[PDB]
RNA sequence: CCAAGCGUUCAUAGCGACGUCGCUUUUUGAUCCUUCGAUGUCGGCUCUUCCUAUCAUUGUGAAGCAGAAUUCACCAAGCGUUGGAUUGUUCACCCACUAAUAGGGAACGUGAGCUGGGUUUAGACCGUCGUGAGACAGGUUAGUUUUACCCUACUGAUGAU
RNA sequence: UUAGUGACGCGCAUGAAUGGAUGAACGAGAUUCCCACUGUCCCUACCUACUAUCCAGCGAAACCACAGCCAAGGGAACGGGCUUGGCGGAAUCAGCGGGGAAAGAAGACCCUGUUGAGCUUGACUCUAGUCUGGCACGGUGAAGAGACGUUUUUUCACUGACCCGGUGAGGCGGGGGGGCGAGCCGGGCUCUCGCUUCUGGCGCCAAGCGCCCGGCCGGCCGGGCGCGACCCGCUCCGGGG
RNA sequence: AGUUCUCUUUUCUUUGUGAAGGGCAGGGCGCCCUGGAAUGGGUUCGCCCCGAGAGAGGGGCCCGUGCCUUGGAAAGCGUCGCGGUUCCGGCGGCGUCCGGUGAGCUCUCGCUGGCCCUUGAAAAUCCGGGGGAGAGGGUGUAAAUCUCGCGCCGGGCCGUACCCAUAUCCGCAGCAGGUCUCCAAGGUGAACAGCCUCUGGCAUGUUGGAACAAUGUAGGUAAGGGAAGUCGGCAAGCCGGAUCCGUAACUUCGGGAUAAGGAUUGGCUCUAAGGGCUGGCAGCCGACUUAGAACUGGUGCGGACCAGGGGAAUCCGACUGUUUAAUUAAAACAAAGCAUCGCGAAGGCCCGCGGCGGGUGUUGACGCGAUGUGAUUUCUGCCCAGUGCUCUGAAUGUCAAA
RNA sequence: AACUUUGAAGGCCGAAGUGGAGAAGGGUUCCAUGUGAACAGCAGUUGAACAUGGGUCAGUCGGUCCUGAGAGAUGGGCGAGCGCCGUUCCGAAGGGACGGGCGAUGGCCUCCGUUGCCCUCAGCCGAUCGAAAGGGAGUCGGGUUCAGAUCCCCGAAUCCG
RNA sequence: GGUGGAGGUCCGUAGCGGUCCUGACGUGCGAAUCGGUCGUCCGACCUGGGUAUAGGGGCGAAAGACUAAUCGAACCAUCU
């Protein structure tokens, strides 16, 4: 047989992300002495659209501290933040939504949105549009907190990992028929080389295992153990059950 | 005088894509292409311009609010909740 | 061919058991002799010719031939043997006309004559079968039809001794 | 009416996202019928253009053992040649598609070959990857359980290897100094804080103070240091280990 | 200049002004000042605007490719007439004039809106502003300085012909194939349709002559019948524009729909209505339209061209989209929708011989990765024995090295 | 001399052209003169053939510069190795400057340049390549040749340094 | 009753494609062309150049399609 296609999607090549638009990476401040130890005020300047992201971006302006500067950054935009608004960073800014704070000093059952997943990485957690992280509890002796995330999982994280207050705009995007195959290829043609999909049984068997046949079945199990060399992991990868999910 | 029995904004669509899904996509375009009060200035302006994205004319303020309504439920119910948290913190 | 019977009677007008002798190669087989450095594979259409095991017509013999109609047999293939619905069909069946609506061969006549409906490549669907790739004298749909100016034959056209 | 449609259903072998049933709109998709229309046909005819045709000029190719009239015979079981008969008369033109089992391509069908290749798997033999155990890098210290001051093992820690993240490696650890609170008989401490939250301004390249020094005539002109901007430290800061 | 037998104050051609500078129209302003508006008003084809300041007044700015002016009439063009060696930027006369109009076409500038689960480059390069370290002279012989007006010098290197396609390119060729663009006249007409014409171009497509047999290829027409032909209406044929009327089943209420089915259509002569400018009126200008009526022809009139046959059903696929370049355009593929599965980053999935390697990822579960089904509507029953997948494990059979 | 040239008729393309100009590609096919051997599937007095000679002129039109998707060295890593990965990532990655102080040299020797060192100040954070359709200052009118012209000549301008 | 002008909307040109005639041609004009008739024609649209992916590899709205007239594994040289 030949490369499948999700094989030949690890080579780069016309599956790489289109990114010839996009506003640039969306982070928080990287942490310094101001945020450490006390706050930062700052002033958002626009809210814009990035190509290939659901949620629209901040573009926030900050002062240098040791240098006579205007520090520009692109923050996740919590809904409900408008233009010419001021955002505070830091140990001591207020519980604000749009401010970011460490997820130590907030109380319980916050609602917060681009998470650190550790300590410093500027915010990785619960960035899609309308999702967010919650807050459940503090312990101060082993200096970290518990957190729930959009998945639901819970998650022990330092106390010291920042994040932004409220929830990220732009929410409810997929509660919308996309109604055309159109729109569609216009939705991907902004992220990358992965529409339309062909199926595994739709092919011949050189190019897919649940390829060939005189008739269109899998003809083997689609539960496909985790070991599975490459070009034979397809269908459900590990699957721990099928079926309907019926109940809770 | 009144066009339409029932499809209202979604008779551009005609025939297609099932009566359901152009009966769900009404309540959506409608909301997204409303004009809401601007709560900054007054003026019935306050327009989408991309997903989330919402400007209003007047005063040229831009909010960061839902995908296709000016805010979310769940974004209002988290204001309120965030509200309340900062009182007992500070008490 | 024999003749037990049938035929009110009466074996043989017309039939004919139990037996038995042949013929034919328009059925299917059996065989594998020719062709695998290829003889174009069904059916229809078109066109000519030939057979007789005669359906009609001419001339006849026999009837359980009064007439009418019909049946059996003889010489006999000159001339005919049609229009249609369903089916790819050959075959079949029905409608209708007719003197009659007989049966066949010609490489199961005839694709450098056509057509390509079927069969019989590659696409695709269904059912049964197979773990599968795939398979099915099981259904279904779409799927390129090449060359003649040579020789002969044939048709006409100049001509030759 | 072996067609179509509607019913029937012990359905060789229908059936529920190997999706079942439906249904508007749509279809160069498959099928049946009806109106209209007509040369599809009965049953063919005529007309136009370009050919074919004949001429001047110019001019290939496919193919070819020798060739080129038949009947029958026998023959590798369908002869152009052979046997026996019928018969045979130069050189040619336009057509034609019966024959040359015509040309075209070492038959794709079928079989054989100890010839393959694409694909599959419960074939045989392997293999990347992947999971797992051991050894090495590979350290420090407390406890628990063992074995005879050593040694195996479990847990808990450590950091310095090793890894990860951030940054223009910009204020880290400890102490000092200062502010609000508490409280014991003004002082000491429990112990916390490090000066920015109203507004879509501004914000660097030191003010001030203290101490030295230079040039010119106490006065002018101009420099250096320190405090302002606490001190000491061994990994930049965190996260793992 | 053409026509002129007859008519035609006729028909045809032609009737300029560059860049840059100055001025002025025109266009635009989300610019300013006065003032304060409901009996709300202003206003567009639509909108839309206002106590966060409308109307109304008076200003400011930007573009001005338009006109005038310098350029510049000296040139160019038209026409008439003279000269030369006569291969002269030859010389002269006259002229290059005055108005109208338009959903017209092309280009452009501007205003305003709609669409996006699509938001539609970067950099070289140039500019303005904030700040105020500094510099400049001591009343003059003025200084620092000047993005103002003149003036002075220079701008090297490579390309530049021509073809650009029924003969200059690629298909072996001057090959009916292929091959990216710009400009774009009159008539008819909805029209960049087809048909005819002007400017420009060409010589019939690698030959001609003469015939007018068959068989062809490509066009036509056929009495009477009307699918009897054929596998099958293949092919051809019918319908066709526009106006007026009229329009069913079914339906996801959007459609179906040009459903189906009718009537009308020429020419000519009229009538009415639909506007602008100047000063319920008067005068002067005008742009094509619509409707109605009479008359009229051998019932012919969308006269060529252009230009849907229709209906009743069944199967399949919802649709639009895609596909086997060169035998299959489809019911196949995709699709929105639906449902599963993995993954919280030392991660999932994947690449890579290799690493502190790489893609998703400028990503973070409303995400990325892997499958099935295939819009909507309605429903999706029973089976975990088999084969898979998955979860628990010292309780525990087998189990390698060390 | 059917086919060349001129004149005259009759026609066609019919501004989405058989018209007028370019890009890519060609590469002299362009223009003048001559030939009529070969070639231009008849002919030719003709041709894009052959032969002999000419023809492309720029600050202002392009390239040249910028970056785009991307490509690609160095540091580093990997690699038996030719090498490969990688493009800011494991890097002492600045050869610059207003100004100030010390000197040295010169000249329109008055005092200013230049020049050496020291002090002071300093993110760019990625060499380089990448478009004759993107970004990118500034040229227009007239005349002129057999063949070139927004390039030559005349006139009138303009950008950059 | 008007205004308005949406649409993977409809007729239809350019363009793009290529249904049927199983038409032409089939030693062709052509190693795929020609005619009529046809599909679509604001979008999942058409197209130039630049750039990326290279052979058990790519790329595939999936036909084993396409990858220089070569594709159920290109082409070139060698082993040979
Ligand atoms: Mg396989
Ligand atoms: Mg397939
Ligand atoms: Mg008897
Ligand atoms: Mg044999
Ligand atoms: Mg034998
Ligand atoms: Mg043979
Ligand atoms: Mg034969
Ligand atoms: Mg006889
Ligand atoms: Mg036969
Ligand atoms: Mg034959
Ligand atoms: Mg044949
Ligand atoms: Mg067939
Ligand atoms: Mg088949
Ligand atoms: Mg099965
Ligand atoms: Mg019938
Ligand atoms: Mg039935
Ligand atoms: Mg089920
Ligand atoms: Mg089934
Ligand atoms: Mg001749
Ligand atoms: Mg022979
Ligand atoms: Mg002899
Ligand atoms: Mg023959
Ligand atoms: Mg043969
Ligand atoms: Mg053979
Ligand atoms: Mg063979
Ligand atoms: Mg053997
Ligand atoms: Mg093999
Ligand atoms: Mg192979
Ligand atoms: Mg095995
Ligand atoms: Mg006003
Ligand atoms: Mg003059
Ligand atoms: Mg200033
Ligand atoms: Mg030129
Ligand atoms: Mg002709
Ligand atoms: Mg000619
Ligand atoms: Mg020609
Ligand atoms: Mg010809
Ligand atoms: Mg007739
Ligand atoms: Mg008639
Ligand atoms: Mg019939
Ligand atoms: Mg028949
Ligand atoms: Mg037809
Ligand atoms: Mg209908
Ligand atoms: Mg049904
Ligand atoms: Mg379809
Ligand atoms: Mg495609
Ligand atoms: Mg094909
Ligand atoms: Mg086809
Ligand atoms: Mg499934
Ligand atoms: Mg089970
Ligand atoms: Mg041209
Ligand atoms: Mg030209
Ligand atoms: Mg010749
Ligand atoms: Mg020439
Ligand atoms: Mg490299
Ligand atoms: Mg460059
Ligand atoms: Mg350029
Ligand atoms: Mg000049
Ligand atoms: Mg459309
Ligand atoms: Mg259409
Ligand atoms: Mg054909
Ligand atoms: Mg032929
Ligand atoms: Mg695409
Ligand atoms: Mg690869
Ligand atoms: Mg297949
Ligand atoms: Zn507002």
């Amino acid at each position: 047989g030949r490369v499948i296609r999700g094989q030949r999607k690890g080579a780069g090549s016309v599956f790489r992300a289109h990114v010839k638009h996009r506003k640039g990476a969306a982070r928080l401040r990287a942490v310094d002495f101001a945020e450490r130890h006390g706050y930062i005020k700052g002033i958002v300047k626009d809210i814009i659209h990035d190509p290939g992201r659901g949620a629209p971006l901040a573009k926030v302006v900050f002062r240098d501290p040791y240098r006579f500067k205007k520090r520009t950054e692109l923050f996740i935009a919590a809904e409900g933040i408008h233009t010419g608004q001021f955002v505070y960073c830091g140990k001591k800014a207020q519980l604000n939504i749009g401010n970011v704070l460490p997820v130590g000093t907030m109380p319980e059952g916050t609602i917060v949105c681009c998470l650190e997943e550790k300590p410093g990485d500027r915010g990785k957690l619960a960035r899609a549009s309308g999702n967010y992280a919650t807050v459940i509890s503090h312990n101060p002796e082993t200096k970290k907190t518990r957190v729930k995330l959009p998945s639901g999982s819970k998650k022990v994280i330092s106390s010291a990992n920042r994040a932004v207050v409220g929830v990220v705009a732009g929410g409810g995007r997929i509660d919308k028929p996309i109604l055309k195959a159109g729109r569609a290829y216009h939705k991907y043609k902004a992220k990358r080389n992965c529409w339309p999909r062909v199926r595994g049984v739709a092919m011949n068997p050189v190019e897919h295992p649940f390829g060939g046949g005189n008739h269109q079945h899998i003809g083997k199990p689609s539960t496909i153990r985790r070991d599975a060399p490459a070009g034979r992991k397809v269908g459900l990868i590990a699957a721990r059950r099928t079926g309907r999910l019926r109940g809770t | 005088a009144k066009r339409t029995k029932k499809v209202g904004i979604v008779g551009k669509y005609g025939t297609r894509y099932g009566a359901s899904l152009r009966k769900m996509v009404k309540k959506i375009e409608i909301s997204q292409h409303a004009k809401y009060t601007c709560s900054f200035c007054g003026k019935t302006k306050m327009k989408r311009r991309a997903v989330g994205i919402w400007h209003c004319g007047s005063c040229m303020k831009t909010v960061a609010g839902g995908a296709w309504t000016y805010n979310t439920t769940s974004a209002v119910t988290v204001k309120s909740a965030i509200r309340r948290l900062k009182e007992l913190k500070d008490q």
